[PDB]
């Protein structure tokens, strides 16, 4: 019972300023002082201040003073975080997490939102260009054969890939994205299959894209 | 110094089980809804606008929904508001008089039964001297024959009273919070898995419950709040074959429901000042009511419900499902209002299977009754008035009212039926998880303190 | 560790919470006690016993050696009988349902010892010093 | 600030293995640390408080010790689900801060790689750019190196990698490789061939291709 | 019999109306009525007028006035920083 919910994923421009939200149900929301965390992709955790939700009281981590602001609204169990001034360092997710504060002091963070993720870039936009990876045609006979689909140049994250519609799962690979220094992202999604199903099983990767709302299917054969 | 002195404190957390006089809370918009008080919300007091729940960690507190005092509170308070609510309207006493009725106007079969019959008879005017031969068209369920022509009265003539609802009040369930007052408190059981008895893990306190909507209907639970997870069998004795199972679901099972007879309102005048609302000719084909459930959703929702009875009932069994009894029509049938109309509909598709250990819609017949008396009243007689044009309703599925047989041969097979005819239960399926407690706040404690001597 | 300050728990927010912790709140549970044709008479009689359950614990509370709400101390020996528990085994191990359970059974007897050995005999005793 | 390290940053073990990692403050913290589990793309859990306290809710094999400048957490048997990222954070003084966490994975048989190199695309050639990706699929361990060679040239720095979680059934990794090259240059060479260095081939392992 | 009862109701919201005040009157600082004294700083921030411009200057319903957006504020300071402070501040002096 005892969650707390976190607004949806944002992309923002460098300069300009995020604000994310974190609802608290299923326990008294002015009972416990509540952290804000953040997560770099691939990187640890980095604690940004925290508020006590009854007084409104706060205190930031000197890093982010005057730059990172914290505030609440009790009748809506709802803390806010405002983050101002945004570089691209801080792309990551945001967690909302509460403290036990048993005793009034930190104890230890024991219920986290599910994360807000944001993007600080200044691309706009754009749905991935999808290319074949064609199967090999020196494939193993009777061995196995890999094929897949390269999804390049797309903002911002998320892509969803799956194969066949679905109806092909076991030996995918999905790669997670990277971020190209051109600053926009790109995976590979591969799959291996029996070198005796290319050509009488028709491969199509579907790959969706909802900020750009752009979807496609790639049907990878031999070269 | 070591020696204890008593020590007086006010504004202790103590409260004790109890009992006390509940009242009602009805939001702002369901005031506005107006139409000369539609059910109950005329002094009602309005909902707080920012309800607070106080989540009481630490706290481990005993439910009872089968001991629950809030339900025997709520079934008294929806029966004097049926019996207020039929004081100030039309009494229809002298409608008990001979009807000469015939079919309606239909083209065969023999197998139609008639059920539609065409009813002429006489009547008193607004003054006390010459008469009146008016028609009216009644359902079979509403009339009775008693032995030239075949001669009916109204089924209620020889059993009670009978009074015709105002037109202008609505039988709309609206949602109404119960609360209670200063001193009182009402604890809710926040567990995702509870059957309603025992301790309560996650306990929290309110003021107010949320919005319960009064809905008085049998076997089929309609518009009631959804559980958690896995569906949840809820049962005050599983061992006692007389006991009723009260089942609640987490996935609501979408119910159709029509009135294909586009029907005119009759107003002759029993004057001076009351009025009776006849039934007047049907515009269009003579249908009968019945109520849609997709097949698909049926399946799904009795699969789950049956692998949660093997956990009570042995993991290797047979579970049966199988229709009423017999009875009474509102016991076997299920009853329900819906746009005035009181609907019955025939409940054999839906009870008709049988699971072992391991693309359309499902129509139903439904009939339609006037006349009714119910949560067993005898005395008050209600005349539900008709309903111009095509009614129609979508409800949510959300529950069900099961009662199983005696017979047995008990670890092999268990037979499932729909019960129901006692409606306080359908009270408890949305009060299980609250109960009243009282507010003791004077408690006396030992410390090292002694007062003065006016030093 | 760091701390942001004294936080809230509401109305019977430390029922669960050691006697010592939860009288704190004593202010919280005092303040929600009170609050500022029939079906509209069922109220009336709720609220008119409202208040007289609080004139209740008023006049308790008046008649005593208290009349000031919250907290008030008492010259009377804690019997032994009752319980025999430690200061820090009550204040710092025991939530307040957890202890009216107990004392219950001692509850109507304390309260007789309050009204009639003290204020009566403890005011007596002042007319008789304030005299002089 | 105080400084948490942890060690080892990168645990191998066995179903069933009992595992102590260990967080080292660089100023005395007293009993005020916490620990707690994060999976990938999960909020973290809370494990311990008061440096040996368990958290309600978390598995009796979870146990801590430790006060001062020195901290353990000890698993007594590990289960599948215990393989995650954990983290340790002191509260003793502003800012709060998090150790670099210990990612606990499970030990395997070793598998090679299977390699496979698929030249970019007629259509992507179109549009100016080619694309040149090496997969190394269902290996373990994780350690592996790849290097590109455009006619027998070393490349650097115009090759992006990305490696899977470790698979949830079968303990393998997969990883790409990515070369990016403008049209015009890729045009302006014959032979791409991915080189692949891991501990379970008998040999590196080189594929390639002729442009064209 | 109605129109006996219109009274009945009215004489009960006025002992609720009184007791309301009473309570407030009891768990701030005062219990004991007519006047008592706090130990609250007037924030300025409250319409900053002086103590001959106030007293002599100006009446108690233009007063209200002004000083009802803030009321509810100075309420919150005199129930929970005052007698729950205060007088936990005495049982820890009461012991010694
Ligand atoms: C709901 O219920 C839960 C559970 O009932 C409840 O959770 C408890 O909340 C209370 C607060 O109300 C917590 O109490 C605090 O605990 C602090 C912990 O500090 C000490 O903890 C170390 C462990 O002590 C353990 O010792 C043994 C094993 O030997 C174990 O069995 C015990 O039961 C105990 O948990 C302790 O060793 C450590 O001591 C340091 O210093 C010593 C030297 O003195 C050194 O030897 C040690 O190595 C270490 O370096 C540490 O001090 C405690 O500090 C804290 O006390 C502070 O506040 C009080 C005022 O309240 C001051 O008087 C005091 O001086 C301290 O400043 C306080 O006692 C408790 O831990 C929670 N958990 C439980 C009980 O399991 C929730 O609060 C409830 N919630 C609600 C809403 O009701
Ligand atoms: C339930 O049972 C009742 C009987 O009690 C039925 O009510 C009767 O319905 C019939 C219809 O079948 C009615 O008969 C019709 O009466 C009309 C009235 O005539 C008016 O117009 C003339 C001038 O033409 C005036 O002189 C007169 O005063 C009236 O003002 C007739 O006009 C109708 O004639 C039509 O139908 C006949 C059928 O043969 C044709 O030949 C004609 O050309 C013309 O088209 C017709 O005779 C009767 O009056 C109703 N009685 C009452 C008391 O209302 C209900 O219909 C029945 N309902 C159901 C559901 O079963
Ligand atoms: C008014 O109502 C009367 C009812 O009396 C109705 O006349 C009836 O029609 C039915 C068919 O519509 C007749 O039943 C038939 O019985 C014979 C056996 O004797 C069957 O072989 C017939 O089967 C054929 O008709 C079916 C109709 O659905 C077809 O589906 C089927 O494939 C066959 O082709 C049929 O069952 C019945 O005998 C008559 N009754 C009388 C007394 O004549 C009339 O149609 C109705 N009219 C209107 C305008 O409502
Ligand atoms: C019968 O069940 C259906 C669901 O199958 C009910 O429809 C749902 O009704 C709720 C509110 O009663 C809707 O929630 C709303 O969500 C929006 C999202 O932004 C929010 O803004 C609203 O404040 C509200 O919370 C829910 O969307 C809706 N379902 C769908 C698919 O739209 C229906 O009300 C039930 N009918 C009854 C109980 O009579
Ligand atoms: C009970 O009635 C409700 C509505 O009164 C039925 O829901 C309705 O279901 C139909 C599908 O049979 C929906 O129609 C169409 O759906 C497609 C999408 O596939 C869309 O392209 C069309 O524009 C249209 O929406 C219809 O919208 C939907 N109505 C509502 C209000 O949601 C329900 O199926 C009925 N149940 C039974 C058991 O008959
Ligand atoms: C309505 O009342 C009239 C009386 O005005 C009934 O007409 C009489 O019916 C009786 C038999 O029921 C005959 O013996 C009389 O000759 C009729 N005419 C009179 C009395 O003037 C009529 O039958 C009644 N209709 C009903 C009861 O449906
Ligand atoms: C009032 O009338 C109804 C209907 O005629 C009576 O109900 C009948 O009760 C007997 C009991 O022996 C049953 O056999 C019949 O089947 C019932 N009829 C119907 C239509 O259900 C009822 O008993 C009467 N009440 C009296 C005479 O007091
Ligand atoms: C409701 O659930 C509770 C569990 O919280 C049941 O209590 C247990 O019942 C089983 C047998 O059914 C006993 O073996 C346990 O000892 C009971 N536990 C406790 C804590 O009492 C309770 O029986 C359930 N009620 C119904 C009607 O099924
Ligand atoms: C409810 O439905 C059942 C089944 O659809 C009905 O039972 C039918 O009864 C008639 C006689 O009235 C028989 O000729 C049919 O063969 C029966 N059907 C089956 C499938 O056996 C029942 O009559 C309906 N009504 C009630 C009130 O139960
Ligand atoms: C329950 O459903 C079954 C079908 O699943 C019904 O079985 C019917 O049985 C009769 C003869 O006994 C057959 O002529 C029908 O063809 C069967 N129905 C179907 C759809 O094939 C059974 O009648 C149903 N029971 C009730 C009470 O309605
Ligand atoms: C049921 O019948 C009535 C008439 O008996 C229909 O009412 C008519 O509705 C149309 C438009 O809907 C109007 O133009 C007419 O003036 C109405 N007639 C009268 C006498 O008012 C009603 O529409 C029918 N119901 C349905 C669902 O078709
Ligand atoms: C009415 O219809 C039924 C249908 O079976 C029939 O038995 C009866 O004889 C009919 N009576 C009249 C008067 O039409
Ligand atoms: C339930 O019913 C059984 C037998 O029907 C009986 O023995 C038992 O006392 C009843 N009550 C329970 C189990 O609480
Ligand atoms: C749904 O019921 C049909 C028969 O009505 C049956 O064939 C099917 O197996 C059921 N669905 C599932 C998931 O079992
Ligand atoms: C019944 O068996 C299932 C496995 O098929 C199991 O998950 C469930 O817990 C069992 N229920 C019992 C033994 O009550
Ligand atoms: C204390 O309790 C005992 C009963 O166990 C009783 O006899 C005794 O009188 C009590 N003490 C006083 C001072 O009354
Ligand atoms: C009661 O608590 C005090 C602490 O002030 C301690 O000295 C004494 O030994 C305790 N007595 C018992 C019986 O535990
Ligand atoms: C209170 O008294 C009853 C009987 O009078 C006894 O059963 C119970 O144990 C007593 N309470 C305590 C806490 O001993
Ligand atoms: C005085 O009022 C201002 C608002 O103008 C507020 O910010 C400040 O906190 C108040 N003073 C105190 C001590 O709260
Ligand atoms: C406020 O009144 C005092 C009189 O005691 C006076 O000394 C002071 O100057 C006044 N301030 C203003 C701003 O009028
Ligand atoms: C009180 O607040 C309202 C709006 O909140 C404002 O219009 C009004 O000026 C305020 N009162 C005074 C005396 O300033």
């Amino acid at each position: 019972q005892e969650v707390l919910v976190q607004s949806g994923a944002e992309v923002k421009k460098p300069g300009a300023s995020v604000k994310v939200s974190c609802r608290a149900f299923g326990y008294t929301f002015t009972g416990n002082a509540l952290h804000w965390v953040r997560q770099a992709p691939g990187q640890g955790l980095e604690w940004l201040g925290w508020i006590n939700p009854h007084s409104g009281d706060t205190t930031t981590s000197q890093k982010f003073q005057g730059r990172v602001y914290m505030t609440r609204d009790k009748s809506i169990n709802t803390a806010f975080l405002d983050v101002t001034r945004l570089t691209s360092d801080d792309t990551g997710i945001y967690y909302c997490a509460r403290d036990k504060y048993y005793g009034n002091e930190a104890v230890g963070m024991d219920v986290w939102g599910q994360g807000t993720s944001v993007t600080v870039s200044s691309a706009s936009t754009k749905g991935p260009s999808v290319f074949p990876l064609a199967p090999s045609s020196k494939s193993t006979s009777g061995g196995t054969a890999a094929l897949g689909c390269l999804v390049k140049d797309y903002f911002p994250e998320p892509v969803t890939v799956s194969w066949n519609s679905g109806a092909l799962t076991s030996g995918v690979h999905t790669f997670p994205a990277v971020l190209q220094s051109s600053g926009l992202y790109s995976l590979s999604s591969v799959v291996t299959v029996p070198s005796s199903s290319l050509g009488t099983q028709t491969y199509i990767c579907n790959v969706n894209h909802k900020p750009s709302n752009t979807k496609v299917d790639k049907k990878v054969e031999p070269k | 110094a070591e020696n204890l002195w008593v020590t007086v404190y006010y504004g202790v957390p103590v409260w004790k089980d109890a009992e006390t006089t509940l009242f009602c809370a009805s939001d702002a918009k369901a005031y506005e809804t107006e139409k000369h008080n539609v059910w109950a919300t005329h002094a009602c007091v309005p909902t707080d606008p920012n309800p607070q729940e106080i989540h009481l960690e630490n706290v481990t507190e005993e439910f009872n929904m089968w001991k629950n005092n809030m339900v025997e509170q709520m079934h008294t308070d929806i029966i004097s508001l049926w019996d207020q609510s039929l004081k100030p309207c039309v009494k229809l006493t002298p409608l008990c008089v001979t009807l000469q009725c015939t079919n309606v106007t239909n083209n065969i079969t023999d197998d139609m039964r008639g059920e539609l019959k065409n009813c002429s008879f006489n009547m008193t005017t607004e003054l006390r001297d010459k008469k009146q031969k008016v028609y009216s068209l009644f359902y079979r369920l509403d009339v009775v024959q008693i032995n030239s022509n075949k001669e009916y009265r109204l089924i209620n003539c020889n059993t009670s009273a009978i009074t015709q609802a105002c037109p202008k009040v609505s039988f709309e369930p609206i949602p109404i919070h119960y609360c209670a007052p200063a001193g009182f408190a009402i604890l809710k059981c926040k567990d995702k898995k509870f059957n309603g008895t025992g301790p309560c893990p996650s306990v929290s306190t309110v003021q107010c419950t949320h919005g319960i909507k009064p809905v008085v209907s049998t076997q089929l639970l309609l518009n009631g709040s959804l559980a958690e997870e896995e569906v949840m069998i809820r049962s005050e004795n599983i061992t006692n074959n007389a006991k009723n199972i009260l089942v609640q679901f987490n996935t609501p099972v979408q119910i159709n429901c029509t009135r294909p007879n586009n029907n005119t309102r009759k107003s002759i005048r029993i004057g001076p000042g009351q009025a009776f609302y006849a039934t007047g000719d049907i515009i269009g084909d003579i249908r009968q009511a019945h109520c849609n459930v997709s097949k698909a959703t049926w399946n799904e929702t009795l699969g789950k419900v049956v692998k949660q009875l093997r956990k009570h009932f042995g993991n290797n069994t047979i579970i049966r499902f199988a229709n009423s009894s017999g009875g009474d029509l509102e016991v076997t049938t299920h009853s329900f209002n819906c746009g005035g109309e009181f609907f019955y509909c025939n409940t054999s598709g839906l009870f008709n299977s049988t699971w072992i250990s391991n693309n359309d819609s499902i129509t139903l017949p439904c009939r339609i009754k006037q006349i009714i008396n119910m949560w067993q009243r005898i005395g008050q007689a209600m005349y539900a008035p008709p309903i111009q044009g095509v009614i129609r309703c979508v409800s949510n599925i959300t529950g069900l009212i099961l009662t199983r047989d005696g017979g047995s041969t008990n670890s092999t097979t268990e037979t499932f039926r729909p019960g129901g005819g006692d409606m306080r239960d359908n009270w408890r399926s949305e009060l299980y998880k609250y109960k009243v407690v009282k507010i003791e706040p004077l408690g006396v404690a030992p410390t090292r303190c002694k007062r003065r001597v006016v030093g | 560790a760091v701390g942001i300050g004294a936080v809230f728990l509401g109305f019977l927010g430390a029922a669960g919470s050691t006697m010592g912790a939860a009288s704190m709140t004593l202010t919280v549970q005092a303040r929600n006690l009170l609050s500022g044709t029939v079906w509209g008479i069922k109220q009336l009689q709720a609220r008119v016993l409202a208040v007289e359950r609080y004139l209740r614990d008023q006049q308790l509370l008046g008649i005593w050696g208290c009349s000031g709400k919250l907290i008030c101390c008492t010259n009377v020996p804690w019997n032994s009988s009752w319980s025999n528990r430690n200061l820090s085994e009550i204040w710092d191990n025991m939530t307040w349902l957890q202890w009216d359970k107990e004392i219950s059974n001692y509850t109507q007897i304390i309260y007789g010892l309050l009204e009639e050995s003290q204020n009566q005999q403890e005011k007596n005793e002042q007319d008789l010093l304030a005299l002089d | 600030d105080i400084q948490l390290t942890q060690s080892p940053s990168f645990l191998s073990a066995s179903v069933g293995d009992k595992v102590t990692i260990t967080c080292r403050a660089s100023q005395g913290v007293r009993n005020e640390l916490a620990w707690y589990q994060q999976k990938p793309g999960k909020a973290p859990n809370l494990l311990i408080y008061y440096a040996s306290t368990l958290q309600s809710g978390v598995p009796s094999r979870f146990s801590a010790t430790g006060s001062g400048t020195h901290f353990t957490l000890t698993v007594s048997s590990l289960q599948p689900e215990d393989f995650a990222t954990y983290f340790c954070q002191h509260m003793s003084s502003y800012p709060l801060t998090f150790g670099g966490g210990t990612k606990v994975e499970i030990k395997r048989t070793v598998a090679a790689p299977s390699v496979f190199i698929f030249p970019p695309s007629d259509e992507q050639l179109k549009s100016g750019t080619a694309s040149v990706v090496c997969l190394l699929n269902n290996f373990y361990p994780r350690e592996a190196k790849v290097q590109w060679k455009v006619d027998n040239a070393l490349q650097s720095g115009n090759s992006q990698e990305s490696v899977t979680e470790q698979d949830s059934k079968d303990s393998t990794y997969s990883l790409s490789s990515t070369l990016t090259l403008s049209k015009a240059d890729y045009e302006k060479h014959k032979v791409y061939a991915c080189e692949v260095t891991h501990q379970g081939l008998s040999s590196p392992v080189t594929k390639s291709f002729n442009r064209g």
